[PDB]
């Protein structure tokens, strides 16, 4: 009957749909590889989808996926076993090298632009008409690392103009240079800003930005990467 | 075996239990100590379930059903064929679930991300525990739990419901449903919003978040924003399930009568209780 | 403890954002509204502006007419007494015409006519608002996802109070406007058709509802888990994969064996939610037109 028809029909629809859904999520990081980077033998039942090309605004060109994949940065890792499936140990300083939970991707070295073609993110000093409207203004508060030692002082807030949001705290270190600190990895308190991931001694290692009034996708990744990695690698310096 | 960008992430560490012992992968999958735990609990449980199936004398999945002990057994142990098997199976499920959560924690650490996912999952686990542990205890027999079978479980739902009248009147049930509906609404929108920006009209350039915020203020005069909608989703979801637990944990424990009748409180407020006319006067 | 990013710990404000100006008729957009610092702790603090236009007004006017046409009926039931009105608010009900009138538009007002008026108002209200979702997108050059997603919802509503009442031969088969009454109608609709738990569309529909919660839980917690690497900035992540997208995909690959991309995850999303009322609509449509009792149907399968 009709009902039987409809339901049998639907289970068929649903199956080609999953198939679709699945092949679309195969647009990045495919095809699969062996730990040595050579193409892996068994890529699953699903074919790579036919490529699609994105037209990036503000004449930043195009992106076609799937496409040639490459890390475009050295990886300082060495195998710890003779068969597949085991960890790869950092061969240096994982933090300094950017592997592990400290990994960063070679994103473009251009900043994210808003709808108008202006830098999406800005130090608040250069963002005409922005102010802390609620909560504790961090600016001026010392910054404490997981080792409970003071590392610097907030000397500005880098805001996201189109979404009117605090993205990073800029921090002034003992030598007078500054670093960005992701907003998402610090606790703003009444008398201090506490950073659990990094011990005071690692703040200097936080990668620097080439221009003082801009951050690029590459530098966001290298920074967030680094600060995140502290959680696992600063661990010996963290006390509470 | 690895995604084109996976290797630099596959470093040692992050394990909660047992150091480097189980710190490794199997194909795409991460094992970890709890990798093993869940496997063991999952193996055992499925076994017991098959064992129930022979005692039942059917291999047909639409028929197979593992029932809790009958009320006469209260919160004591029961013979295998008479409810023990379900009790173990329930222990094993719990073991599986919790372990699966703790593995999520272990992966979280290795990758250096937040614990929001293990977190949210614990709500699912807590809803399940409400229906097979917290409610039966409080009620006083494993027998109030739902049976493990594809349709028999739908039956428990239907019977348990109709016991208190039309269950629609359970007030926390009303609230819990509003989230389920609301969440789906919001998942519908979020998905649609991002896709429409990433896949504009033919030959046009990718839109920006600015467009997303504009599209919505134009539409309903407000936009919760890209960070917001993700906070929103997590919340509606967790809330739906939170109220779902609540509506059950109260049902049969502190309220055992017809749910519709509980509304008489409102209608019988002394200031309008006796005023004639309307529906109730 | 570590910061979780469920609530902002510092609010920043700037000049009211009047938004992108594509092909949008700027004469129609309103003025910026105030800013809720309340809202600001969760998401955006800025209210408005909003776009009026012709369809917005028609929609918005029919919308109120519907609501009010029901409202006066409730008052008439309450004996115009504000006390009764409050006491009995969820008990009042605007019911469709009796089965006697069939698909007739001649039912007396106290006997079903008023229901038709209200519905007519809702019909126009809803469709115009649909056209509104479409146009608003067109004017910004965006995909029409939202309008199509919306159409799914519309499907179930169309079926409940219009398509099914018409295929059954009478308006009496439609849903009454009322809080407790539309609950009862639902509960009763299942009883009559032999328990909707045997309607496999109903069962499918529940799977996608349950799933929507499962997914929006998964997606939300994930994006929050990696917002420490600017995860929420999904459009740029699509355009240039960040570590965020990577950690996201990998956490999931390592847990359950496969994974999404940032554009990908949102396709899972729109389809999981859209299938709820899509399947739903179908389950209800066959109910009572082709299948009288899902249990009997369940025994044979035809
Ligand atoms: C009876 C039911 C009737 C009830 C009415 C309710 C209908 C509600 C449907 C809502 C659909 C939501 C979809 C969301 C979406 O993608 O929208 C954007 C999508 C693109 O938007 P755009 O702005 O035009 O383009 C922007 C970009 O250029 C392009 O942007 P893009 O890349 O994002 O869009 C590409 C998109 C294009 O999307 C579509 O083309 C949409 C397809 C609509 C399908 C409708 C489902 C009907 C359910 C049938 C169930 C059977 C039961 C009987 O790709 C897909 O999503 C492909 C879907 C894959 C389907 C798999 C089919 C398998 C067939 C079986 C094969 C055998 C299997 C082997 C075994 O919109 C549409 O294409 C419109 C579809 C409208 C049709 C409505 C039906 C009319 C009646
Ligand atoms: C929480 C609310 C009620 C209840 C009310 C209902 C109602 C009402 C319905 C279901 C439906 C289903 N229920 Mg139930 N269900 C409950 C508790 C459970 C439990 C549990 C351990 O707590 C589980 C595992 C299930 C599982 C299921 C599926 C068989 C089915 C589709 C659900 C779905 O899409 O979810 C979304 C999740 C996903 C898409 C992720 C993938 C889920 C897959 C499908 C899981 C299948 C597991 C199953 C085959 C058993 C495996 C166990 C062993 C390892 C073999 N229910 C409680 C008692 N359930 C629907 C149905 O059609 O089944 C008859 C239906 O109509
Ligand atoms: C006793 C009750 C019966 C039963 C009878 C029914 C009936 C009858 C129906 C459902 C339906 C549904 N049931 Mg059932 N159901 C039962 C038990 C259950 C259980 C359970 C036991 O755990 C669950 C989980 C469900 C779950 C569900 C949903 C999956 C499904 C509706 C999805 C939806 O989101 O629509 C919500 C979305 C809409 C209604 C879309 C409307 C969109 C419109 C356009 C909104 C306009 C707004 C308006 C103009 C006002 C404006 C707003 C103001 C400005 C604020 N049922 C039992 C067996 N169920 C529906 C279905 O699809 O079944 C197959 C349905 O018709
Ligand atoms: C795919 C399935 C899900 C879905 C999707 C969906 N719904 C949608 C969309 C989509 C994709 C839209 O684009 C569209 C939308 O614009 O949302 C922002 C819509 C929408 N879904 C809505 C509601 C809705 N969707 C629902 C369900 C669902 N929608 C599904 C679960 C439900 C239910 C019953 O679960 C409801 C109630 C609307 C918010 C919106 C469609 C708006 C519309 O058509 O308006 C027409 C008429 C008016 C303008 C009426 C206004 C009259 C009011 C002023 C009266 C009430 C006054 C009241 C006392 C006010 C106070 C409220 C307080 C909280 C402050
Ligand atoms: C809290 C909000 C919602 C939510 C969230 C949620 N679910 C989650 C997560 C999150 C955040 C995960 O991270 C985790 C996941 O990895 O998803 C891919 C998970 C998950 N949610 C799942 C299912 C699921 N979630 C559901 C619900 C929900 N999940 C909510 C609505 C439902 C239902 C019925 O609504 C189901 C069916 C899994 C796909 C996955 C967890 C997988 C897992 O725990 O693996 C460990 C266990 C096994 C491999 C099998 C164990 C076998 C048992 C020992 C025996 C079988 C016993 C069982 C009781 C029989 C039941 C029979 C039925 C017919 C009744
Ligand atoms: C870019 O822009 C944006 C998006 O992106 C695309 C969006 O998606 C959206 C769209 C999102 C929305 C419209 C979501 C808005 C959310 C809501 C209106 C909330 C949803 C939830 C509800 C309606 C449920 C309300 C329930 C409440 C308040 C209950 C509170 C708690 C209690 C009463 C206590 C419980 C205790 C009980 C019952 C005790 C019982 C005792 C005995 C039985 C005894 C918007 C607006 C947006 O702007
Ligand atoms: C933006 O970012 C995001 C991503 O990517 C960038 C993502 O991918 C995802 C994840 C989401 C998707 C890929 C979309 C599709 C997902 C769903 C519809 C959810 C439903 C899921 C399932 C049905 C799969 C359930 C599968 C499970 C639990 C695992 C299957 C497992 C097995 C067969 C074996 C289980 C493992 C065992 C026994 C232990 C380990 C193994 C040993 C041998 C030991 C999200 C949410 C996301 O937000
Ligand atoms: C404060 O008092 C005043 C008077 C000021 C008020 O305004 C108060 C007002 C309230 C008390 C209002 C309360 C309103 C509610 C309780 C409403 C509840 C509504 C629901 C629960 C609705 C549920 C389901 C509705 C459904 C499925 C409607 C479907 C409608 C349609 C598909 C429309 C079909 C079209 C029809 C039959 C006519 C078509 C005619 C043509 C010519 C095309
Ligand atoms: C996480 C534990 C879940 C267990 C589910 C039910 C187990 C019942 C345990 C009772 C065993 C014996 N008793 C009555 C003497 O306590
Ligand atoms: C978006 C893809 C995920 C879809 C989930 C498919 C599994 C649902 C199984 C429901 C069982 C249903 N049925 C028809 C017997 O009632
Ligand atoms: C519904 C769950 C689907 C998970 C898919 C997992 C893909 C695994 C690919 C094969 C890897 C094989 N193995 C375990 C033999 O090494
Ligand atoms: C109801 C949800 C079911 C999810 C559908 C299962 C998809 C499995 C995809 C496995 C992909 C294998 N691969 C390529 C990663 O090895
Ligand atoms: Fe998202």
């Amino acid at each position: 009957d009709l009902a039987s028809l409809a339901i049998y029909s639907f289970w068929i629809f649903l199956a080609g749909l999953i198939y679709y859904l699945q092949t679309e999520n195969m647009r990045e990081g495919y095809p699969l590889e062996n730990e040595d980077g050579t193409p892996a033998a068994n890529q699953g039942p699903f074919p790579l989808p036919k490529p699609k090309t994105f037209i990036l605004p503000h004449g930043r060109g195009t992106l076609t996926v799937p496409g040639p994949e490459s890390e475009d940065r050295p990886i300082a890792l060495a195998r710890t076993a003779v068969s597949e499936g085991f960890p790869h140990a950092p061969t240096g300083d994982p933090m300094k090298d950017g592997v592990g939970p400290a990994s960063w991707v070679a994103r473009r070295d251009l900043p994210e632009l808003d709808g108008h073609g202006h830098n999406k993110i800005k130090p608040m000093k250069a963002a005409a008409g922005f102010h802390v409207s609620a909560g504790k203004n961090p600016i001026g508060l010392p910054v404490r690392g997981c080792d409970l030692e003071i590392a610097g002082k907030v000397v500005d807030i880098w805001v996201d103009i189109p979404e009117q949001m605090a993205r990073f705290l800029e921090v002034e270190l003992k030598d007078g240079s500054t670093r960005l600190l992701p907003m998402q990895m610090v606790k703003v308190q009444s008398n201090r800003v506490h950073v659990n991931a990094l011990s005071s001694d690692l703040f200097a290692g936080i990668p620097t930005i080439k221009s003082p009034t801009e951050v690029t996708l590459l530098e966001e990744d290298k920074i967030c990467g680094y600060v995140a990695g502290g959680l696992m690698y600063a661990a010996p310096k963290r006390k509470s | 075996a690895l995604l084109s960008f996976e290797r630099k992430y596959r470093v040692p560490g992050g394990t909660l239990v047992g150091g480097n012992l189980f710190d490794f992968w199997v194909g795409p999958f991460y094992v970890g100590f709890f990798g093993v735990a869940t496997f063991f609990f999952a193996a055992l449980g499925i076994i017991l379930i098959a064992w129930s199936a022979v005692l039942q004398g059917t291999w047909n999945p639409q028929l197979i059903s593992v029932y809790p002990p009958a009320l006469e057994y209260g919160l004591g142990g029961a013979p295998l064929a008479k409810g023990g098997l379900w009790q173990i199976i329930t222990i094993c499920a719990t073991g599986a679930f919790v372990s699966w959560a703790l593995r999520e924690v272990e992966i979280c650490r290795k990758l250096g991300i937040g614990y929001h996912i293990p977190f949210a999952f614990a709500f699912a686990i807590l809803a399940y525990l409400t229906l097979v542990l917290f409610r039966p205890v409080m009620m006083g027999a494993w027998g109030y739990a739902f049976p493990y079978g594809i349709w028999t479980h739908l039956d428990w739902v239907s019977n348990t419901g109709y016991t208190y009248g039309n269950f629609h009147y359970n007030p926390a049930h009303m609230i819990a449903i509003s989230f389920f509906f609301t969440n789906a609404l919001a998942l519908a929108l979020h998905g649609a919003l991002v896709l429409s920006a990433a896949n504009p009209e033919k030959g046009k350039e990718m839109r920006t978040p600015d467009h997303e915020d504009t599209f919505f203020r134009d539409l309903v005069g407000y936009s919760i924003g890209t960070l917001g909608i993700h906070r929103l989703g997590l919340l509606l979801s967790l809330s739906a399930v939170f109220f779902s637990a609540l509506c059950m944990i109260i049902t049969g424990t502190i309220w055992f009568d017809q749910w519709v009748d509980w509304w008489q409180w409102w209608v019988k407020l002394p200031w309008w209780a006796n005023i004639p006319g309307g529906i109730n006067g | 403890a570590e910061y979780q990013n469920i609530f902002s710990q510092v609010q920043v404000r700037g000049p009211a954002d009047l938004g992108m100006t594509e092909d949008v008729n700027l004469a129609n957009r309103s003025g910026v509204g105030p800013f809720s610092t309340l809202l600001g702790w969760f998401g955006n603090a800025q209210l408005g502006p909003i776009y009026l236009g012709s369809l917005g007004v028609l929609s918005l006017f029919s919308g109120l007419m519907w609501f009010f046409t029901i409202g006066i009926w409730f008052w008439y039931q309450a004996g115009w007494n504000p006390a009764v009105f409050l006491r009995d608010l969820f008990f009042f009900s605007l019911e469709p015409p009796a089965p006697e009138y069939g698909l007739s538009f001649a039912a007396p007002l106290k006997e079903g006519g008023l229901w038709l008026i209200a519905s007519f108002f809702m019909f126009v209200a809803v469709w115009s608002w649909w056209g509104r979702t479409y146009l608003r997108a067109q004017a910004l050059g965006m995909g029409k996802h939202t309008a199509w997603a919306f159409l799914s919802a519309i499907w179930l509503w169309m079926v409940l109070g219009f398509i099914r009442p018409i295929l059954m031969g009478s308006w009496s088969e439609a849903v009454p406007y009322g809080i407790f009454s539309h609950l009862d109608w639902t509960n009763n609709f299942s009883l009559v058709h032999g328990n909707l738990f045997y309607n496999p569309f109903h069962g499918l529909s529940i799977a996608f509802l349950y799933g929507s919660a499962l997914l929006f839980a998964m997606h939300g917690a994930t994006i929050l888990a990696v917002s420490r690497f600017g995860g929420e900035r999904e459009l740029e992540q699509i355009a240039d994969r960040g570590t965020a997208a990577e950690r996201a995909a990998l956490f999931w690959r390592w847990t359950m064996g496969f994974n999404a991309t940032m554009e990908g995850i949102h396709r899972w999303a729109i389809w999981m939610a859209v299938l709820v009322t899509l399947t739903g609509g179908i389950g209800i449509l066959l109910s009572g037109t082709v299948v009288d009792n899902w249990y009997v149907w369940g025994q044979n399968h035809g």
